[PDB]
Order: structure tokens, then C-alpha cells, then sequence
């Protein structure tokens, strides 16, 4: 809906399109094929560099149209593309280029030093955001015409081996159309229409995508294994690292409710370094993937501790309780969430 | 107000804005950036989680600030009196709001600049302080320079070389011009260390943390210059001969630190320190400076270390061990040991939170049956009738 074309190039949409025409022409060429007299798969030869009588319009149509969406997808992602100066031309120099590698489709190539152009890393993420966008729409394509996934090309069934989203897709082809694309972009650059372009910056996602009835799952003891005297531990390995909460619970600790949010619980979290009890407050350190975090409860003198990998958890004070003052009631069982 | 300090305006009347300038502005900003420093500081990662990061243009703005501050402060304190406490607790506030690294990734050429030219004044100024005290001590310009340098340019270089190691922002900020400004100020904080004089021994500390600070914060192993090559952010490594023309330096890897000796002489006469049984007043410089350099260097490289890097262990600029660390804390506990009874005063107190990092460094299975010598001397000295520590 928001896509309107860029206010200084109308004039240059047909030498944009025969430019596009140029990239596409070499890119074919230079990706491995070469001009035959017959299609054969094995041959991986291209005989469509003939006269324009056999060669597909529609593939003259889907480049074109390509090409406009390749720029209007730029545009879209903010890129107020500049032009700076003409001297591009100019600065464009035909270097040594072997008789075979040269056309005999009758234009002249120009292949342009792209060694030197350091690709920022910015254009870098356009670039994979452009691959996306690109794999994405062929997607779309070929579901409109009715493809559907599958093992292997099935021309009969309509099966594609490649219908997949382009961060679990194979490394070859998405490296040939990363490459073909990077190439695209650096012509670009080599012509000098610079990308004004902004930066993407890092934008906090609270993950939580579980199902909507729960957030969290609290695995507790039996409530008659409440323990209401002595001195009490227990261990908790975190084979992942994230929200995790271990400590000790009250018998009538609600299931729904977050670990520590109420008097029912004193718990230790270690994705954020609290201690929970009816409220926050910092305690302990952050653990990793392989920790072994102990809790200690001692009834007698209504105490709590915790360590992690052996070394006894302290809060800003030197002190290692973590919860040193609580009637002992109904008693308490081991609890994560 | 300079310019017009001896004329007809010895009564300058911008009252109003000075007043309201040194009596708002400079707490303000100090408040201001001790509440929010983690919103500056913010960056790709995300330590809070609640607030946004700072923009980009957000931070060149501190460091222009900051920048701005400090050309302010250059040898105004006595003009602004009082308020030079604000203004350098301001600088140091401010110092370590910034952030280096994405400034210098995108940031704009005047903040650049900025940053750059208040570091080569601070060499600037160490150098003058050099030519001046040399021959100076009989004799005003002299005493106005040594007191801006002795008020405000050690804690502000201390507070930001500090940030700087903390943060590891050395290898995006000092480089090139910058490195060999650094240079500069690192040769003469070792001669204004190893010196001795009445002005120097009047703040041997403030020397103490400036330099302890900058080793921290320098990217280059100028103690074991020896291994150059195997550097990759030395100029020496980087921008070559052509530039060792262009712009001046000493031009030889073991003639970048003329006065400074090597890692190694360093820990013979720190061996033979205590050993030999020379007093505290004959050089005290040792103990008060160079153990907390040698303390900062090695909690800074460490992990560069061939211990620590097994692979590629040939590739490494530095080539300390757990052997380096264990037998550098001995000489320190022997030092103390053999100067607690005599010559008693803070410094060890200062020398101990010094080497805290060295000790939370080293390993516990030395801390069984090694500091044991450490915990009951420790005892047995507080087993007096005023208990501390
Ligand atoms: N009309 C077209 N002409 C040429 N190439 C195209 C056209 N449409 C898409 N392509 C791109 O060419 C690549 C494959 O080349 P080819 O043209 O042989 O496949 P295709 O005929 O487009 O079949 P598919 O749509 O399954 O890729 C695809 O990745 C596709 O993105
Ligand atoms: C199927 O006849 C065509 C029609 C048009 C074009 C080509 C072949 C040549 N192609 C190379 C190519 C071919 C097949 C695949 C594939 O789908 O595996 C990928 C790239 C570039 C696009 S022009």
C-alpha cells in the first residue's frame, strides 16, 4: 500500500531496465553456463542467447518486474537512495577479459573492479534481508501456481524439494542466489547510487510464544513430605539457561501463580539474579547451561541458603541467607518453576 | 573573559549566566548521568531490559560533552574556584558514561577530533608538567600547570582509563594518533613515577592509579615489547613504515619505552626487593607504583596468556602464567611482612586493594596451604587490641 516510486527516476527506469537486462545476461553467463545449441540438464549449457523470436517474453517480463520489486523493496526498507555523481562512467575502466569470457551475444561487458568496494556491514544485512525477501516472493510465486513441498521435483505431483523457509534452506542454491543478489547490489554501488539507508537496531522480543494457558510449569514435592524440622537440601540441575526458579514452597502454593509473587514461596532465580519472596529483590549469580544449584533449609533456626556449583550464594551484603526470618507452619517442599 | 581579564572589564557582567551555569548545570549533569548511566551505556547487548538503549547520535552527544568539559577545565581551575570539584566530578561521571566503541564505529568526525585532541592535550600537558618540574623546583605558570595536572588530569585520566579496561573499549579507541598519544602519556607517567621530589612524593598516590589505570586500559603489551609481532592492534604491526616517516616515533620496538624496563628486570628487582633488605624511604616508588602496575598488566593479560590459550599459544603477545602470579603475590606478602613492623601507613592498605584483583584471579588450590601463610600472619598482626579489617 505505501509503495510509491522514487521521485528522481523516472527517466532512469529504461536505462535501469536494460541495465538489469545487462546484470541478468552476465550473471547467466558467468555462473558457470554457456552458450549451446540444445537444453539438456546434464549439458548445463544456456541456449537461450539467441535472437528474440524463441526467447522467452515472460522471462523478459519476470525480469523486469524483478527488478522494480528488488527496488521497491529497498525503498520499503527506508533506503532513500542518492545519487552522487555521474563520474561513474568515467571512473569505469575495461580491464583484461579472456576472448571466451567475452560475449559473443555482440554487447560489451563491463565487468568493474569490485574488489575494492568494502561492503558495509549494514548493506550486509540488506543483502540477507534482501535473499529473504527474494526466496519469499519465488515462494509465493510457486504456491500461487499451486507448488507444494516436497522430498524431490516432482513435475506430475508439483513437488518441490526447495519450498522451504530460507533459514533452513540448503547451502548451495541460497549461496547462488546470495551471490547473484550481492552482485546485483554492488552494480549498484559501482554505478554510485549510494544507500541512504537506516540501521536495524536490536529490538527486545519477549519470546514468551508457548501456549496462552501457561507461561511457566511448577513441579513441586508431595505436600506430605513437608518437612517442619531439621536441616534439609536438595539439588536442581539447569540443563538450559533461562526463566527458572528453585526454592522451597509452602503446601498450599497456588500453580498458577509465579514463584515468589506471594507468601507461598521463597524461590531463587537465576536467569535475573533475585531471590522471590512476596516481591524482588537481587541475590546470588546467573547461572549457565550444566549448573547445579543446591538449596538448604534449615527449620531449626528458620533459614534458607543456596549455592551454585558448590560456592555458597551471598546477596549485596555479606551475608549468605537468602531468607533468614519465616514461621515454619505447615512446612515446605521442593519447588521449581 | 580572558581575553578581557586585564582590561576595562574586570567586572565581567554575565553574572547571571556564569552563577547559573556553575550553580545548575554541572550537578545537573552529574545527577543526571549518575541516574541514567546504564541507559548511555546500553548497547546491541541488553543489560537493562526495561529501558531503551541510547541512539547513536545520543552517545557522540556525551562524548561531545564530555569533550567540551574537559577543554573547559583545561587550566581553569583556580578561575572557577570551588567548582572545579564539580566540574571534574562531572568529567569523571561523564567519562564513564561514554561509549568508545560505538562511538568510533559511527560517530562524527568533529567528535573524533574532540576525543582525540583532549587526549594529545593531556600528553601535552604531561610533557609540559615534565619540562617545568625538571629544573623547576627552584621556582606563576609553573605552579598553575602543576596544580591543574595534580587536581584534575589524574582522576580524570584514572576514571577513564578505568572505564576503558572495564569495558575493553582500548582496541576500538587507542589507535594511530591516539596510540602514540597514549604513548606519550605512558612514558610520562613512568618518569613522573620513577622521579624523585618533593612534588613528586606529595602525590606519588594520584601517579599510582593513573598509571595502574592506563595499563589496564592500554591494548598493547608494552611491558613484553619483545613479542611485537605477534600483536595485531600495535601500529608497529598495522601502519608501518611509511607512517613511522610520516608521524614521528621512536622508531625501534625496545626504543618505544626508553624508561621503561623490561617485564622481567621488573620481577628480578621485585625478588631481590625485600631480599637485598634496602628501606622504604631509600625508593619508595616500587611498592607504591610499579607493584600496582605490575597487578594491573597482569589482570589485563591473562587470558592472552599461553596457559589460558593452549591453541595458537605461539600467537601471543604476552606470556604470563599462574607461576608469574603466585610468585609476584610472594614477593608482595613478603614486602609486607618484612615492612609491617617499621614504616607503617595506609599504602599497604591501598597496595592490598590494588592486588584484590590478582587474588580473586588466582586459583583456590593455591588458596589451600599457600595463603594460609597469608591468613595467619594476617591474624596475628590484628590480634592486637584494636581489632580491623
Ligand atoms: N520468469 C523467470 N525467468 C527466469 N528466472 C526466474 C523466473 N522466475 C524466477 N526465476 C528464478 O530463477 C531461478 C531458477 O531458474 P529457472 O528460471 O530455471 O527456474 P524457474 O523456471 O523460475 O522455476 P522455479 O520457479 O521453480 O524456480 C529461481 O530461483 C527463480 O527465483
Ligand atoms: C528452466 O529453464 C530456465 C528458464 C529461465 C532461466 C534459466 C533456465 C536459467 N536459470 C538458472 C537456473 C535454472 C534452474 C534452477 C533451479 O530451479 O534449480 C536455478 C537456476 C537462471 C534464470 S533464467
Amino acid at each position: 500500500s505505501q509503495i510509491v516510486l522514487p521521485p528522481h527516476l523516472e527517466r532512469i527506469r529504461e536505462k535501469l531496465a536494460e541495465n538489469i537486462h545487462e546484470l541478468w545476461v552476465m550473471n547467466k553467463i558467468e555462473l558457470g553456463w554457456q552458450y549451446g545449441p540444445v537444453r539438456d540438464d546434464n549439458k548445463r549449457q544456456h541456449p537461450c542467447l539467441v535472437e528474440f523470436s524463441k526467447l522467452p517474453e515472460q522471462e523478459r517480463n519476470y525480469n523486469l518486474q524483478m527488478s522494480l520489486e528488488t527496488l521497491k523493496t529497498l525503498l520499503a526498507l527506508g533506503c532513500h537512495v542518492g545519487i552522487s555523481d555521474e563520474h561513474a562512467e568515467d571512473k569505469v575502466k575495461k580491464m583484461k577479459l579472456p576472448k571466451n569470457y567475452q560475449l559473443t551475444s555482440g554487447y560489451k561487458p563491463a565487468p568493474m573492479d569490485l574488489s575494492f568496494i568494502k561492503l558495509t556491514p549494514s548493506q550486509e544485512a540488506m543483502v540477507d534481508k534482501l535473499a529473504e525477501n527474494a526466496h519469499n516472493v519465488w515462494a509465493r510465486d510457486r504456491i500461487r501456481q499451486g507448488w507444494t513441498y516436497g522430498i524431490q521435483q516432482d513435475v506430475k505431483n508439483r513437488r518441490n524439494p526447495r519450498l522451504v523457509p530460507y533459514t533452513l534452506l540448503d547451502d548451495r542454491t541460497k549461496k547462488s542466489n546470495k551471490d547473484s543478489l550481492r552482485e546485483a547490489v554492488r552494480t549498484l554501488l559501482g554505478y554510485g547510487y549510494n544507500l541512504e539507508a537506516p540501521d536495524q537496531d536490536h529490538a527486545a522480543r519477549a519470546e514468551v510464544c508457548s501456549g496462552t494457558g501457561e507461561r511457566f510449569r511448577i513441579f513441586r514435592a508431595e505436600k506430605t513430605y513437608a518437612v517442619k524440622a531439621g536441616r534439609w537440601y536438595f539439588e536442581f540441575e539447569t540443563v538450559t539457561a533461562g526463566d527458572m526458579r528453585v526454592g522451597w514452597s509452602r503446601p498450599g502454593c497456588q500453580p498458577d501463580q509465579e514463584l515468589g509473587s506471594d507468601e507461598r514461596a521463597f524461590a531463587f532465580d537465576g536467569f535475573k539474579a533475585q531471590r522471590w519472596h512476596q516481591g524482588n529483590e537481587h541475590y546470588g549469580r546467573s547461572w549457565q547451561a550444566g549448573d547445579v544449584v543446591g538449596c538448604m533449609v534449615d527449620m531449626n533456626e528458620h533459614t534458607m541458603m543456596f549455592t551454585l556449583n558448590g560456592e555458597i550464594l551471598l546477596d549485596d551484603s555479606g551475608s549468605e541467607l537468602a531468607f533468614k526470618d519465616f514461621d515454619v507452619g505447615d512446612g515446605f517442599i521442593p519447588v521449581c518453576s | 573573559f580572558d581575553g578581557g581579564s586585564r582590561g576595562k572589564g574586570e567586572h565581567f557582567p554575565y553574572e547571571q549566566e556564569i552563577k547559573f551555569f556553575a550553580k545548575v548545570v554541572l550537578p545537573l549533569i552529574d545527577q543526571y548521568f549518575k541516574n541514567h548511566r546504564l541507559y548511555f551505556l546500553s548497547a546491541a547487548s541488553r543489560p537493562l531490559c526495561s529501558g531503551g538503549h541510547a541512539s547513536n547520535k545520543e552517545k557522540e552527544m556525551v562524548t561531545s560533552l564530555f569533550c567540551k568539559l574537559g577543554v573547559l577545565v583545561r587550566h581553569r581551575i583556580s578561575l572557577f574556584g570551588n567548582d572545579a570539584t564539580s566540574i571534574v566530578n562531572c568529567l569523571h561521571i561523564l567519562g564513564q558514561t561514554l561509549d568508545a566503541r560505538t562511538v568510533m564505529k559511527t560517530g562524527l568526525e568533529s567528535v573524533k577530533s574532540a576525543l582525540r585532541a583532549f587526549l594529545d592535550n593531556a600528553a601535552e600537558d604531561l610533557e609540559k608538567t615534565m619540562e617545568n618540574l625538571k629544573q623547576g623546583q627552584f621556582t606563576k605558570g609553573v605552579t598553575q600547570i602543576i596544580n591543574y595536572t595534580t587536581v584534575a588530569l589524574l582522576p580524570m585520566l584514572s576514571s577513564l582509563f578505568e572505564h576503558i579496561g572495564q569495558h575493553q573499549f582500548g582496541e576500538d579507541l587507542i589507535l594511530e594518533d591516539v596510540q602514540v598519544s597514549c604513548y606519550r602519556i605512558l612514558t610520562s607517567l613512568y618518569a613522573l613515577g620513577t622521579s624523585k621530589s618533593i612534588y613528586v612524593e606529595r602525590q606519588r598516590s594520584a601517579l599510582g592509579e593513573c598509571l595502574a589505570a592506563f595499563a589496564g586500559a592500554f591494548p598493547v603489551a608494552f611491558l613484553e615489547t619483545h613479542l611485537d609481532k605477534h600483536n595485531i592492534y600495535s601500529i608497529y604491526n598495522t601502519k608501518s613504515s611509511r607512517e613511522r616517516a610520516a608521524l614521528s616515533l621512536p622508531t625501534n620496538v625496545e626504543d618505544v619505552c626508553p624508561n621503561i624496563p623490561s617485564l622481567e628486570k621488573l620481577m628480578e628487582e621485585i625478588v631481590e626487593l625485600a631480599e637485598s633488605g634496602i628501606r622504604y624511604t631509600q625508593m619508595p616508588h616500587v611498592m607504591e607504583v610499579i607493584l600496582p602496575m605490575l597487578c594491573s598488566y597482569m589482570s589485563r593479560w591473562w587470558e592472552h596468556g599461553p596457559e589460558n590459550n593452549p591453541e595458537r599459544a605461539e600467537m601471543c603477545c604476552t606470556a604470563l602464567n599462574s607461576e608469574h602470579m603466585n610468585t609476584l603475590l610472594g614477593n608482595i606478602l613478603k614486602i609486607i611482612y618484612n615492612n609491617l613492623g617499621i614504616d607503617e601507613g595506609a599504602w599497604m592498605k591501598r597496595l592490598a586493594v590494588f592486588s584484590q584483583p590478582i587474588i580473586n584471579k588466582v586459583k583456590p588450590q593455591l588458596l589451600k596451604t599457600h595463603f594460609l601463610p597469608l591468613m595467619e600472619k594476617l591474624k596475628k598482626k590484628a590480634a592486637t587490641v584494636v581489632s580491623e579489617e
